[PDB]
């Protein structure tokens, strides 16, 4: 008739020695049809040994039905021990605090175990929500090998993947703790990642060794934040600096409701557990405990009780359960870890809904934003230096302001107006100058020259002028489309292998080309004998080459084509012509410098298109590029 | 002065504890014991659980073990019942190493941390099935899994074997454990073409898989079977059908080989881990011990990149997840109901045994693997010839220039003949057709043809609300499945692309023009840039050249030039220019050289611009285009395609006439 459970509850910690026994268990809601029967024991510090011999020492005869632990160590692994013993038992086990609290590894699910921390998935909403809420769209992912990874990479999968908001994930990383590194491999990963805000999800020692890395890396300082679960702050009772100041993380509160407040929640879902059970079966749940010998029949029966026991509802409060063992929606706390040791609450989370405290600033266009410094060089028609009215003191009308270290000079020309438009398009603002070390790009053995220099140097972002297209700079830099046809081409006065050869004639033959060139570094790496002939033909300059063209004592010029077509039109006697319909082989057009993968990138392109969509182009080409020469046609 | 370095182990029986203190002891000799010694402690395997991981903590923790190493018990209890061994030394991070353990639930390095085994997992042997797959080239397979950790991972591994090839499902098929019936599901298997199949199971499930499976009679030949080490033994071997290919790991029941191995691998770490300095010891006893030892995973570190390639069991070398790599199996064969070895496979390579190869049913030698195709063409004379069947008669004997009598087939057409349009019995014959044929003998598919209603390919058209209707002519056919697979000569572009999928190019080529030779600079003809209405160009609208000139805003202008005075098919633009109406023609060139070649009184000029290939069309949702192309480059290779066009391009009479 009278149907009394038996029930055990453990403490472990409590800073003290002579813990204290049996605060609770005092009759409260005596109307639920089976009473408790309570033994309760504390031992002081956690192991496998201890803790496996005590409860089933505990066992014994004694018959226990069910189990809560609780515990004051910051321990990670006592919730999968005690798991372990009830999927051997079929003994229902529960935590209140601490390590068992803290997520543990998907549970068994014959296995009857369960934790008043909150569910994996629910504490990446919980971060989720605070991003939201100070509006920090882009961020990455830190990880390590510790279980409910791909639970929680899954669950922030799925909760990014519905909102409508542009969020970027940036990284996820996958470190293993296990073959600790000498490689600091955790280090050589975690410089690579440039996102402000960090999603870091490990064992409570573990994330200081990744603080510690990420101390050495610079991660933890200056406009970067990082956002942790449960298991790191863990008690939040002890707290290694080596955590960066700052850290944002959610906790349950040990202020709402104390330690033995919530054991007597647990109790509280043990006896209604069995009372429901009883109202459905009228069956005593009471079943023998002892480990060492098998399971004790109809304790295979136990299933259903997991069935009646993952929701269960007492003082207007719910203790619903997951599939996994973790309570629906526990009340949460947004903690952050406030200036010296302490934690101090930040905000207050609950079923579906969050609340947070601060306004603003915890702890300039739009659109777009920085700035780019251009650098060029001069060549004509297409980028002209001028000086500047001495009287006037600043640069007149299309002109626009260069400086080059050695002097402010004047830039105007084609660069100068293809880039204006752009400018005008994209609407952004540049400085420019000009380059000093080797003008177009040089290669001398194994290092880069010119503006393709100040582009790697980042001294300049994009680099703009009569630069040529080649394979190795579009490797080492994005470019922008052709806007002009040009390339090689010859220039005289008036395949066939008399550019292989000059000996093959009797007379010798003479051409030459500007080096440190697009055109002579293509010329080395497909035709060496002309280049080897060629060093002695040589020009210091384009109007000193065309010195050598002109008074004789040369008798072809090589060049861009381009430029050569400009000369062809522009010329103070018809004197010079091209070659053939100026139809040049290598047809190229000139590109302009970008950085990288990373750039403003296509935006440029198509505003360069939009140039010629509306025809300024031919008007430009017109202008600035149409000779007067070639009259006869 | 020396230093005894304890070593911890269950194992079955006590002879075997003997033996696991040999090995140790051959350790000590052979390694200096002036420096280190090794000493060793071991239990047998207790009935529960809880009594063992009470045995680490207490009987060999108290030891101070740097490493565990474990074997299965005598009678297997449930599975994986040294499961709590890798948890227990999982909490101190103490190294364990299983002898006997092909469980796959201890890949994961998430849940058991600390575990390394000697033996590779069930779900490694799908690297033999992939060089399996490999050696017989069949991609296509099915796999028939268990549902749990183990099935799950072989799938995983299989299938990322298959993601460095283009990634291959054929079909995947999940049935959860100790359902004594699975025939609906095999149902579902029936219908997949693939007649390859592999499957991961335990004994007693396999039993009931066999059942199911012979009563569906997929035992017979044309189906191929391949399996687990578990699946051909115990019960499942009495009800396991012929001519199964079947696995087992060597040396998989001996755990003393193992022990020796290990041990010698432990020593070997060991001595290499007293190089290094800042070394601790493990924890003494589990009593009072709360922190984990910092020494372990490094001790792990070194243990899984121990190499000592030679040793008793074959070469050892660790992956990332602990298990076991370069492991070897000797490949099973089901001969007159036993088992027998048809080959054995060591290393990354399959290794053939002298013994005959046997596969289900009666064969010699049968490697077999892997219904209808409604095709569509259009009027197209070069690859493409229309004449209807005579009478009831089909097709004539007629011959190619190179004695060869012509194939042809039945296609059924738009004729203008009669003055109403029915579509009507014909015969065609093509360099489409003899590919197609070509495949078809290659190919597993037959193949009924019928030309498109409309003589137009495909084009966008009709109606503006919401996107209304379709792109009219055989490519819509194609989304239509009126046909499944269109064989014409399509050129290939992204507009249509991104609707279907295409088959590489049988043939590259690109547009040009025709004029009469018998008194256009570019593609950018100033000719043409200079338009005149006494000088026409000519062009079919609704010609996907119409569609390079609508798409293309850089040459926008001039396409509505071309938009005047277009002819409706191939025959009457080419007799424009022959009957002089039009002074040029403009078409790609697979068409149009062939005709060059066939006048001469008319020649092409320039230099093909919109450089394009044609294509079989697909949808991307078929995978048999898969195979497509990849025949498609086999017959490139070959010069097959070079003979055909050799055989279709006449050549006979033109030259450059100027």
């Amino acid at each position: 008739k009278h149907p009394n459970m038996d029930i055990a509850v453990i403490l472990v910690g409590t800073t003290e020695e002579v813990a204290i026994k049996d605060v609770h268990e005092k009759d409260d809601f005596h109307h639920l049809p089976v009473t408790p029967r309570v033994e309760l024991v504390t031992m002081q510090e956690s192991d496998p040994k201890s803790i496996i011999t005590r409860i089933c020492d505990l066992m014994s005869d004694k018959k226990v039905q069910g189990v809560v632990f609780g515990d004051d160590t910051d321990q990670e692994a006592i919730a999968q021990i005690l798991d372990f013993i009830s999927v051997q038992t079929l003994t229902p086990i529960l935590g209140i605090h601490g390590g068992s609290s803290m997520i543990m590894a998907d549970k068994e699910e014959a296995s009857m175990f369960f934790q008043f921390g909150p569910s994996i998935e629910q504490q990446a909403s919980v971060m989720l929500n605070i991003m939201e809420e100070y509006d920090w769209y882009i961020f990455s992912i830190v990880t390590t090998y510790f279980p409910g990874y791909q639970d929680f990479e899954n669950k922030v999968r799925s909760t990014i993947e519905n909102s409508f908001v542009g969020w970027e994930l940036e990284e996820v990383i996958h470190l293993d703790m296990s073959l600790d590194d000498i490689d600091s491999k955790i280090q050589n990963q975690l410089k690579k990642l440039q996102s402000p805000v960090i999603l870091l999800y490990c064992t409570k020692e573990e994330a200081t060794y990744i603080f510690e890395v990420a101390h050495s890396v610079g991660l933890t300082g200056y406009g970067f934040t990082w956002i942790v679960p449960s298991l790191v702050a863990g008690d939040t009772d002890t707290v290694p600096d080596e955590f960066p100041t700052g850290l944002i993380s959610v906790s349950y509160d040990e202020w709402d409701y104390d330690l033995p407040a919530r054991v007597r929640d647990g109790i509280a879902i043990i006896t209604t557990a069995a009372s429901t059970m009883l109202s459905e079966h009228n069956s005593i749940p009471q079943s023998k405990s002892s480990c060492n010998n098998i399971q004790e029949s109809r304790v295979y029966e136990a299933h259903m009780l997991k069935r009646y026991l993952i929701n269960v509802t007492f003082e207007g409060r719910d203790l619903s359960f997951s599939e996994d063992g973790y309570q629906m929606h526990p009340k949460l706390v947004i903690i952050l870890l406030n200036q010296e040791r302490k934690w101090e609450r930040v905000g207050k989370y609950k079923d579906r809904s969050l609340k947070m405290w601060p306004v603003f600033d915890l702890y300039s266009e739009e659109h777009k934003d920085e700035h780019l410094s251009i650098v060029t060089l001069e060549e004509a028609p297409f980028v002209i230096v001028e000086d500047v009215d001495p009287l006037s003191g600043t640069c007149m009308r299309n002109t626009v302001p260069c400086r080059k270290q050695i002097i402010k000079r004047c830039c105007k020309g084609f660069c100068i107006d293809i880039l204006k438009k752009i400018a005008k398009t994209v609407k952004f603002t540049y400085d420019l100058y000009l380059v000093t070390n080797g003008k177009h790009g040089k290669k001398i053995n194994g290092v880069w020259n010119g503006m393709i220099g100040e582009v790697v140097t980042k001294r300049a972002y994009m680099a703009v002028g009569s630069l040529t297209i080649n394979e190795e700079r579009s490797e080492v830099v994005d470019f922008s489309v052709p806007f002009i046809e040009t390339g090689i081409s010859v220039m005289v006065s008036r395949s066939d292998k008399k550019f292989q050869r000059p000996n093959d004639f009797s007379p010798a033959f003479r051409f030459g080309t500007v080096p440190n060139g697009s055109t002579e570094r293509n010329i080395r790496n497909n035709y060496l004998e002309m280049h080897s002939y060629m060093v002695k033909f040589n020009q210091r300059s384009v109007q000193d080459a065309l010195l050598s063209l002109k008074s004789g004592k040369l008798d072809a010029f090589i060049y861009d084509a381009a430029v050569l077509n400009y000369m062809a039109g522009r010329d103070e006697g018809c004197k010079l012509v091209t070659i053939g319909s100026g139809k040049v082989f290598a047809t190229t057009g000139y590109g302009i410098a970008i950085q990288k993968d990373s750039g403003w990138k296509r935006q440029v392109d198509l505003a360069i298109l939009q140039l010629f969509g509306d025809g300024e182009m031919e008007e430009l080409e017109a202008l600035w590029l149409t000779g007067i020469c070639h009259n006869e046609k | 002065d020396p230093k005894i370095v304890n070593i911890g182990a269950v194992l079955s029986t006590k002879k075997h504890e003997q033996i696991f203190r040999e090995a140790v002891n051959q350790a000590n000799f052979f390694h200096f014991t002036r420096k280190i010694q090794l000493n060793a402690t071991s239990v047998t395997h207790r009935p529960n659980a809880i009594q063992m991981a009470l045995s680490v903590c207490e009987d060999l923790i108290s030891s101070q073990v740097y490493a565990i190493l474990v074997s299965h018990p005598p009678a297997p209890t449930d599975h994986l019942t040294p499961t709590p061994i890798s948890y227990t030394a999982g909490f101190y991070r103490i190294p364990v190493i299983g002898l006997t353990t092909r469980m796959s639930i201890y890949s994961d390095k998430s849940i058991h941390l600390s575990f390394l085994r000697t033996v590779p997992p069930y779900s490694h042997q799908a690297l033999v099935w992939f060089e399996m797959m490999r050696l017989f080239n069949w991609n296509h397979v099915i796999l028939i899994v268990s549902d749990d950790h183990e099935g799950r991972a072989a799938q995983k591994k299989l299938e990322t074997l298959l993601e460095e090839k283009e990634s291959k499902a054929d079909k995947v098929l999940q049935f959860e454990p100790g359902t004594k019936n699975l025939t609906a599901l095999l149902l579902e298997a029936k219908e997949l073409e693939a007649r390859v199949i592999i499957l991961s199971a335990s004994e007693d499930d396999a039993t009931a898989v066999y059942k199911s499976a012979a009563m569906l009679d997929m035992t017979g030949a044309g189906y191929v079977w391949l399996v687990g080490e578990r699946e051909i033994s115990g019960s499942a071997l009495r009800y396991a059908p012929d001519g199964i290919i079947g696995l087992q790991l060597i040396n998989g029941k001996n755990e003393s080989a193992h022990i020796s191995d290990a041990v010698a691998v432990v020593a070997q770490a060991i001595h290499e881990l007293f190089e290094m300095e800042q070394i601790t010891d493990p924890p003494r006893g589990c009593v009072g011990n709360t922190n984990i030892w910092k020494t372990g995973p490094l001790f792990k570190r070194v243990l899984m990149s121990s190499k000592y390639p030679d040793g008793v069991t074959g070469r050892i070398e660790f992956n990332e997840d602990g298990d076991r790599k370069f492991a070897q199996y000797s490949i099973m064969n089901l001969q007159n109901r036993k088992l027998v070895q048809v080959g054995i496979f060591d290393g990354s390579y399959i290794i053939q045994n002298d013994r005959k190869i046997i596969w289900p049913g009666g064969e010699t030698e049968r490697p077999q693997g892997y219904t209808r195709l409604k095709i569509v063409t259009i009027h197209q004379e070069p690859f493409v010839y229309v004449r209807p069947t005579t009478s009831d008669g089909t097709c004539r004997e007629e011959y190619t220039i190179n004695g060869d009598p012509i194939k042809k087939v039945i296609c059924n057409g738009p004729d203008e003949t009669i003055p109403g349009r029915p579509t009507v019995p014909q015969c065609c014959y093509g360099f489409c057709v003899d590919l197609l044929i070509k495949l078809a003998r290659e190919m597993d598919f037959t193949y009924e043809v019928h030309l498109v209603a409309d003589g137009k390919f495909g084009t966008q058209e009709r109606v503006n609300n919401s996107n209304a209707a379709a792109w009219n002519g055989m490519m819509g056919e194609l989304l239509s499945g009126q046909a499944d697979m269109i064989v014409a000569p399509l050129t290939i572009n992204n507009e249509r692309a991104q609707y279907i999928e295409f088959s590489k190019p049988f043939k590259y080529q690109g547009l040009t023009i025709l004029v009469k030779k018998e008194i256009i600079t570019g593609i950018n003809d100033p000719r043409l840039r200079n338009p005149s209405d006494k000088f026409i160009y000519a062009t079919v609208k609704q010609s996907s050249v119409d569609i390079y000139f609508r798409r293309q805003v850089e040459l926008s202008t001039m396409y509505r030039h071309m938009e005047k005075h277009n002819y409706e098919s191939a025959a009457e633009a080419i007799q424009a220019v022959r009957d002089n109406k039009l002074h040029a023609f403009i078409w790609d060139s697979a068409v149009l050289e062939f005709e060059a070649s066939q006048k001469c009184d008319l020649v092409t000029t320039g230099e093909l611009f919109f450089r394009s290939g044609f294509g079989i069309g697909m949808r991307k949702d078929s995978p048999w285009k898969q195979e497509v192309s990849l025949n498609i480059l086999k017959s490139h290779e070959n010069g097959f395609m070079e003979e055909l066009d050799k055989t279709w391009v006449r050549y006979q009479e033109c030259d450059s006439r100027s």
